[PDB]
């Protein structure tokens, strides 16, 4: 048992995400299982997304569930034939950019009173991250950090809003490597990453030697370097 | 197997059309079993 | 769900996680490693599914839900998942808690807080950045304030990562007006660790 | 409701019909046209 996910991987914003989902190893058909969706922001917690089943009842031509708040700009379908999962989320946002799974929900599905109960995913799929963005590609904002403790101080260089990933600051080219750091990316409220570097040196050097990071930004081609003065 | 709700076969009877001819009906009896009288209904006694 | 934000334990000690508001049985499991997809380690509480050590064990007092690892290894270091239907279908998770089976040995975090710089203010921009590194375990939580009330406003909080000597290290990011950073006269930056707390204050 | 394939209508002994099984659920709509009645021997006649 198998769950590929497939479909755009970049989205634009207020436009509408499309997830198709291929099943190998199993049938749609069968009833012992719920088939929907589960999305995982980055560095976030599980969150459920709904499930449905053509597998009915006397009174409907199937079950289909909706997550509360996600209900009126998604629409789920199963492909039984062809074995196919699909989701369709329309007018998204940048808050809708998370990591999507294919999801087999397990529980009271086989058998049930009244409705179906399903309550936990058995089995899950590698999935994928689709980013919603409401723009292109931008160059990172540098800015420097100028420093003031215990003999050696801390300074760094601050980057500012900028997208799409990665971004890589050497200090002086490569120049030192024991005590250097660098900090992970941050997703902004605006949708867009930020980050930054530290390095930590003696007060003594503090002078005509000064400290340059050198900035790379391949996807909007930025290269910057800056100096920074306390 | 059985795959679905779990349930026993049961039959359905909605109340208030029921009533409305049992209504109509208790009343011919009336025209044979005098037209006072008390009829009582209960289930089948037993059998087969 | 309400499950504890992190867990820490040594190689071959048994270590219990719990969860609450499960007022159902539906309770299970899931275990998601860093850069993977979740893996569901438990369902209908103590029961196990395929491929899964004994060492794990489901249960649920009350309202409250647990689960058990014992004899812990390298292998073990992920964020676990709770969750449980509720209701009539609707299915819900909780926070999730992250257990880390990392090597020795425990410390103290460290900050360093540097204030907007004179380029940034030009670009009617203010920005403070809080940076924590060398602590354990790897779950810290961040506060703000201003002068004396605290700083509901503009914070941004990220997971913290290992380094490379295996201490963790994150950075928040405040950014705010530059109206409100020349009044304020200093901006003072709390880092909440197993209970003691760091902080560190600057002004312009 | 009770479920029965094995069936002995019509008081036939010799011959036993088994109901064969039926791919999903089944659903019927009927009218109810009339009843078959008796009438109890306890009299108390003159009573009810
Ligand atoms: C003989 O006679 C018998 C009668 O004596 C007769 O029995 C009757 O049978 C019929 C069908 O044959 C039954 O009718 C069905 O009932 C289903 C269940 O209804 C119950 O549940 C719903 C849902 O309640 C939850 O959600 C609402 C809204 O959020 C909340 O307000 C509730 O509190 C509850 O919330 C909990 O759960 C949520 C989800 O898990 C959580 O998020 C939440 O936090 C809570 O935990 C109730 O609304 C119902 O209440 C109604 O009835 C009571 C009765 O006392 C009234 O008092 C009350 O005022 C209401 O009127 C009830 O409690 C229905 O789901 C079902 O309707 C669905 O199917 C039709 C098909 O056409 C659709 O058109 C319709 O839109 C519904 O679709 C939704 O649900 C199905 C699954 O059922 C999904 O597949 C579908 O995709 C869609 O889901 C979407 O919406 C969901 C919310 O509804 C959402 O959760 C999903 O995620 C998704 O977005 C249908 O009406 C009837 O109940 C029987 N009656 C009795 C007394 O037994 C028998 O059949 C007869 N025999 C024969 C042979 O004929
Ligand atoms: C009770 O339990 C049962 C299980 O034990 C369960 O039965 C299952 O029910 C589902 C739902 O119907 C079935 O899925 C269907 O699959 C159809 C194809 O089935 C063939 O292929 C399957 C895969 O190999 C086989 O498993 C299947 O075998 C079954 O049937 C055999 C007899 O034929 C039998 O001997 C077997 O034992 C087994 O039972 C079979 O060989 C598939 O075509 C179908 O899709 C349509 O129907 C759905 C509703 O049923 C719709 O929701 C769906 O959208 C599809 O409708 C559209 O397409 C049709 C043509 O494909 C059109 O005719 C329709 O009009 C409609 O087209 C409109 O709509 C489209 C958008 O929706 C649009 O694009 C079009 O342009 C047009 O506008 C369905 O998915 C499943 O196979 C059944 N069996 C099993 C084992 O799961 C049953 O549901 C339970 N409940 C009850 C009350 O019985
Ligand atoms: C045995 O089974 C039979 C068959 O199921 C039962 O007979 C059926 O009984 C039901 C209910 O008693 C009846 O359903 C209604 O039929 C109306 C037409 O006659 C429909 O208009 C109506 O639909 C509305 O209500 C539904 C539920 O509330 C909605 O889901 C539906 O969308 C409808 O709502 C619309 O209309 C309103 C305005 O009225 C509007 O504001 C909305 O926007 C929307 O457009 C019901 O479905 C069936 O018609 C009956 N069938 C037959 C053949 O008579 C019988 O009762 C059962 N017996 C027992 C004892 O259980
Ligand atoms: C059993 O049969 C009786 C009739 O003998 C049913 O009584 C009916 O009850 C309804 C109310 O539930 C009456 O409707 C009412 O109508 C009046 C006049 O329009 C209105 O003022 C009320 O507000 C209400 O709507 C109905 O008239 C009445 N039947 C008759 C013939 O008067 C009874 O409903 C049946 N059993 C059940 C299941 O209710
Ligand atoms: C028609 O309806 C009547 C009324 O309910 C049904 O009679 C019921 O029959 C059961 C036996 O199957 C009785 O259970 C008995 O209870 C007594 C008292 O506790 C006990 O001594 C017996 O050992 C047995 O458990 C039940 O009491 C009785 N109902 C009443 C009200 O006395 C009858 O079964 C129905 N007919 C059909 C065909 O369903
Ligand atoms: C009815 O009993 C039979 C066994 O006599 C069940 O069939 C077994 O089901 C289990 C699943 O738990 C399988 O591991 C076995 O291989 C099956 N054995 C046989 C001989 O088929 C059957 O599942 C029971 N009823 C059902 C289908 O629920
Ligand atoms: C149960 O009774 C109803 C009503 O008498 C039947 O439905 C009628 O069918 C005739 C057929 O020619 C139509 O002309 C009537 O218009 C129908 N009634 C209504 C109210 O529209 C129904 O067919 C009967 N049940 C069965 C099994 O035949
Ligand atoms: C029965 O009722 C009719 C009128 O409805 C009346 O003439 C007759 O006397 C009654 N019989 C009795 C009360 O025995």
């Amino acid at each position: 048992p198998q769950l590929q996910e497939s479909g755009p991987t970049l989205v634009e914003a207020s436009e509408t995400l499309s997830l198709t989902c291929a099943v190998s190893g199993d049938s749609t058909a069968a009833c012992n299982s719920f088939w929907g969706w589960v999305r995982q922001p980055p560095g976030k917690g599980l969150e459920w997304v709904g499930s449905l089943s053509h597998c009915a009842s006397y009174w409907n031509r199937g079950w289909t569930y909706h997550n509360p708040s996600l209900k009126s700009r998604l629409t789920l379908a199963l492909d039984t034939p062809k074995n196919l999962v699909f989701l369709k989320l329309n007018s998204v946002t940048a808050a809708d950019t998370a990591t999507y799974y294919c999801a087999r929900f397990g529980g009271e599905v086989l058998r049930y009173t009244d409705w179906p109960k399903p309550a936990w995913v058995d089995l899950w799929g590698r999935g994928t991250l689709v980013t919603v963005s409401s723009a292109s590609t931008k160059g990172p904002s540098v800015f420097p950090l100028a420093p003031s403790s215990g003999g050696t101080a801390a300074l760094g260089c601050l980057v500012k809003d900028y997208f799409p990933e990665p971004v890589t600051v050497s200090w002086n080219s490569g120049a030192l490597t024991s005590g250097v750091h660098t900090f992970p990316a941050v997703l902004q409220s605006s949708g867009l990453y930020s980050l930054s570097s530290v390095v930590t040196v003696p007060s003594s050097s503090l002078g005509t030697q000064t400290y340059i990071c050198n900035v790379n930004h391949k996807p909007s081609n930025t290269k910057v370097d800056k100096r920074v003065e306390p | 197997d059985i795959i679905g709700d779990i349930r026993q076969a049961h039959c359905n009877v909605s109340k208030a059309t029921w009533n409305e001819t049992l209504g109509k009906v208790v009343k011919q009896l009336r025209k044979h079993f005098g037209n006072n009288t008390i009829i009582r209904f209960a289930n089948s006694s037993g059998g087969d | 769900l309400t499950q504890p934000p992190s867990a820490s334990g040594s190689p071959g000690q048994s270590i219990t996680i719990s969860c609450t508001g499960t007022s159902n049985n539906f309770v299970s499991w899931y275990q998601q490693h860093a850069g993977k997809a979740p893996k569901l380690v438990i369902y209908d509480v103590n029961k196990r599914p395929s491929g899964v050590p004994d060492r794990f064990s489901g249960s649920k007092s009350g309202n409250t839900a647990s689960l058990t690892v014992s004899g812990l290894q390298t292998d073990d270091e992920a964020v676990y998942y709770c969750g449980s239907l509720v209701g009539n279908w609707d299915v819900i998770f909780g926070g999730g808690t992250k257990l880390t089976v990392l090597g020795q040995p425990k410390a103290a975090p460290s900050v360093t807080l540097f204030p907007p710089s004179s380029e940034e203010l030009q670009a009617n921009k203010a920005t403070l950045v809080c940076l924590i590194s060398d602590f354990y375990p790897g779950a810290v939580t961040v506060a703000w304030k201003a002068d004396s009330s605290p700083v509901k406003a503009g914070v941004e909080t990220t997971t913290p990562s290992k380094q490379s000597n295996n201490k963790y290290a994150a950075s928040s990011y405040l950014s705010l007006t530059p109206e409100q950073w020349k009044s304020h006269r200093s901006y003072s930056c709390q880092v909440t660790h197993e209970g003691s707390t760091v902080e560190k204050t600057v002004a312009p | 409701c009770r479920i029965k394939q094995i069936i002995n209508m019509w008081q036939r002994i010799g011959q036993a019909m088994y109901a064969p099984p039926i791919q999903g659920v089944i659903r019927c709509v009927s009218n109810i046209t009339g009843l078959i009645l008796t009438r109890d021997g306890g009299s108390t006649n003159s009573t009810t």
